[PDB]
């Protein structure tokens, strides 16, 4: 699974998501990835968000639409939202992966369980990073 | 702006990770960001900036996505992709293609030319055909190290 | 104690165009899958046998848009999506865009219980059925006179 | 659309969704009914939750778990979580269609902001009702 989350000139998010599934997945399966609200999710009133991990899990946790939530219910900030799902919720429910999520002002997290996550962002500023591991 | 971007929590393990691949890995990144970074340098929208970094990971081999896909239990690829704009939650997606080049600009193609946030089967390949997105044979997709990856994985 | 409860869809006719035979005809429909549940729930069965039967017996309903009696396509086909959720650990199977098998629903529940998935579509979806040994029927059984009329008035008002 | 919503002896739910989809619907459209916490749900802790209506407005809202999270989040009822939903939420996105649901004390609503909904339940009383409008 890959994907990407922009946060526009005036403030406006949009997400991406793509996927080859999984190796071996029996033909025919869904994951998250292509189902808004799990594996992808925007709103310029919270964050954008494209998910990689199980997709079974974030299917039926709603992890995007969890973060969303999160954040307009308990007024959390997407770092602490998405850090919960993530760390806890995911781990709860026995699934592994990770989530980039940017929200409305530009904080950009990039949370995952598991050994790495291919990831990168940059900035207006031009200024960029890439990672696997820590 | 902003611009993030993944390419997948299934990463190599460290101790299957070479300094050549690392780099390779950091390369492949660095060429996406730069294809979201141009969008957003030059104005263009934050639904261009994912729409064109998703596209750039879908060419990338080493990404799980569009060429690089992995492989089905019977040795095909099933690719499922999504787009949303946080300005009005439009939103389209596909699930269970093979054929369209770069998947995320079909699930575009569908947020944008119909009333419809999921489209599955010949249905989704019809939309893509009519927006004239490119199609690919399996050879443009395929990847040695995915296709060992499901021999490997058969083995059980 | 047990409680159960159902709906046929929110698609329903307007008041002023329900007839007296035709509501009857409704509520007879939905105590007959109240019935089908309850007998479940009653005798002691789970939550999930509950819905499942439940559910099958709204799709063998020709009055409600699930199984037989299901609404056409564009290109007069059938469609049909069909999901199970048990709360206990919020395990899940689902289908979309299947035709053939008799109960839509019966396949979801094969998806949660056969696999690891939790949505499924297709050909893969149809291989789940076959397994499960799921009753498959032929299109005339789906077809209802009104469902076929409801699509060529609803193309004709596009002209 | 069709759907059932159970709750057990020991307050165990269950939820399950089946449609023929859409008239004149478009080859390969999926709407909410077969995506777990747009038009079909179910957790212990709060609710379980089978939906009918406009299939894009159910998945771009996530209603289904949108209600599961208004309960668990700000500890709302079943009720007052799915009448907001279907009576506000819906409304304002401009979707039409209703929900059956039963809260893990065994509470039954069935919201919709449409002509009706068939609809009906049945208790371990025996005690029963079936509706298509707002009367019984
Ligand atoms: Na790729
Ligand atoms: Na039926």
């Amino acid at each position: 699974t890959v994907g990407a989350v922009a946060r526009d000139a005036e403030g406006r998010l949009a997400a991406a998501t793509s996927t080859g599934g999984m190796t071996a997945k029996r033909a025919g399966r869904v994951g998250d990835s292509p189902v808004i609200g799990a594996g992808t999710f925007a709103d310029d009133g919270t964050c954008a968000i494209s998910a990689t991990g199980d997709g079974e899990a974030f299917l039926r946790l709603s992890v995007a639409h969890e973060i969303d939530a999160r954040m307009r219910l308990r007024g959390e900030s997407l770092r602490s939202a998405a850090e919960a799902v993530i760390g806890s919720d995911l781990e709860a429910i026995g699934g592994s992966g990770g989530l980039i999520a940017i929200d409305r002002d530009g904080a950009i997290v990039t949370p995952y369980n598991c050994e790495g996550m291919y990831r990168g962002w940059v900035l207006g500023s031009g200024e960029r990073e890439t990672a696997i591991y820590e | 702006y902003s611009l993030a971007i993944h390419g997948g929590a299934g990463v190599l393990p460290r101790e299957r990770m070479t300094a050549e691949r690392e780099a390779a890995t950091h390369a492949a990144l660095g060429r996406v960001l730069s294809a979201g970074e141009a969008v957003l340098s030059g104005g263009g929208s934050a639904l261009d900036a994912v729409t064109e970094a998703v596209a750039a990971l879908e060419d990338e081999p080493l990404f799980n996505a569009g060429r690089g896909a992995v492989f089905t239990r019977d040795g095909k690829h099933e690719m499922d992709a999504a787009v949303m704009v946080g300005r009005d939650r439009s939103a389209g997606a596909v699930a269970g293609i093979c054929g369209p080049r770069n998947p995320v600009r079909l699930a575009r193609a569908v947020m944008e030319r119909t009333s419809h946030v999921l489209m599955i089967g010949e249905g989704a390949l019809g939309i893509a055909r009519d927006a004239g997105l490119a199609f690919e044979d399996d050879a443009y997709f395929f990847t040695q190290e995915r296709w060992d990856s499901l021999q490997e994985t058969l083995r059980m």
